[PDB]
């Protein structure tokens, strides 16, 4: 098991859409990497200047829109690809 | 004296990409018995794209022959190291011919061996390649000069269909070089 | 013995995976440097603006996912390679 | 449904002006992407150094002038293009 | 005599290792500049935002692992080479 530190989050990226809305199969660059992924673990919380830890707004088991960049880090857990990124990098959590 | 040298099946002029693939040193040749055949249209320099295929082959236990545009660098080195270590009896060679003919010859080998060619244009990826995707042949002999596949496990109806397609191409052809290459 | 300062951590990098999941030996770039390493020493704690030292969430003897970069520094102790990096550089501590 | 996090905002960009003020049809670069878009969702609020969340001045259902840049992120919800950007990126909310 | 200011430290770099662990003489790039040096003087302490001076964790007469960079400055005292660098630049102090 892996759980993150401070303001950070473990996210398993969702599988890329094989087909388009109308049923057209997308391949190569068309099937771009999904920016949405489920949250597997949540950190204790970001540390403020005063030294107190604020719990993150991200919860475990919720889908989140996340931005790929220098902040996001690729890792392998039980031979499965996951991403590690700060809660700031997480754009939004998907509901419904 | 006049000599006659007859070679059956496929004997395209491409030798082993690495001298250390030689299973039989006294003959200086790679001999694979009932190996799979992985036909890749692209050229490969990393082991990641093929790792699932090598793992499946090692699980199966039979040897493997790679027919590719080029295997070099990390991928070639890893294949060679695995060859000594004995986990997988893997040999790699260059695909035969050149552009617009390399693909045709790869497809004929696929038809002969009952396999499929992995290409980016066709759509499939090597990470998703499987044992069923890989071809099958009864014997394979590689030397520095030529690669020979003996009794490829492929459908006879398919082999005749491909032969008929090549015959139609010969009929359409208007160049001696093109028609003799097709023949 | 070496113990770090402030928010920083001494980490002994784990040995690179010689073989893949399926038993394929990985060599050269395939056997990439591991991002996971055991914590040998932990610093006193990061210093906040107010002047108080907050203990780090990293403990000694735990495996941690760490990011190689400009922050991480290579060092030799008793002729053994170790890394020195801030607790922020440490992505996560591995449990189980 | 998607609602943003922290100081951020979901904005559906308005359609580019097909015609000019005098009735001249604008095409290509002339019909530049609109910097004005309606607010579909509003985040909980920006987090200050002290740990308190301040509600954003942007409300749902109001048109806002927003700046395209590195901060703004393009996303698709129910097969509709939307943008995600911090309240700082939002220049102004249009009234009347 | 020279003593530093604020969060900074005077460090006399240790002599480069002439020989390797097994007795092989190292020359040129092999005998790289040592990152470990003894502390000759310690500053009063770093200044926090509130205006109070916090004593540094580095003491005089202790060996410290320090990072060469833009922060470190080379100086000569009594015709002896020394380095001047902030306590942040000092990676760790060596004990035993």
């Amino acid at each position: 098991n892996i759980r993150p530190l401070h303001d950070r989050v473990i996210v398993k990226r969702k599988e890329v859409e094989t087909k388009s809305a109308g049923g057209i199969v997308l391949t190569g660059s068309a099937a771009a990497k999904s920016t949405r992924g489920e949250v597997l673990a949540v950190g204790n919380g970001r540390i403020l200047e005063n030294g107190e830890v604020k719990p993150l707004d991200v919860k475990v088991g919720d889908i989140v829109i996340f931005n790929d960049g220098y902040g996001v880090k690729s890792e392998k857990i039980d031979n499965e690809e996951v991403l590690i990124m700060s809660e700031s990098d997480i754009l939004a959590i998907v509901e419904a | 004296q006049d000599e006659l040298d007859v070679v059956e099946g496929m004997q395209f002029d491409r030798g082993y990409l690495s001298p250390y693939f030689i299973n039989k040193p006294e003959t200086g040749a790679v001999e694979l018995e009932s190996p799979f055949i992985l036909l890749a249209d692209k050229k490969i320099s990393n082991i990641r794209e093929m790792l699932p295929v090598l793992e499946a082959v090692a699980k199966a236990g039979k040897p493997l022959l790679i027919i590719a545009e080029d295997v070099e660098g990390e991928a070639l080195a890893t294949l060679v190291v695995n060859t000594m270590r004995g986990i997988v009896k893997v040999a790699a060679v260059k695909a035969p011919g050149f552009g617009d003919r390399r693909k045709a010859m790869l497809q004929d080998i696929a038809t002969l061996t009952g396999g499929t060619v992995i290409s980016e244009e066709i759509g499939m990826e090597l990470e998703k390649a499987t044992l069923e995707d890989l071809g099958q042949a009864k014997r394979v002999v590689i030397n520095k000069d030529t690669t020979t596949i003996i009794d490829g496990v492929g459908e006879e109806a398919a082999i005749q269909g491909r032969v008929a397609q090549i015959r139609q191409q010969i009929e359409e052809a208007t160049s001696d070089y093109d028609r003799e290459k097709l023949q």
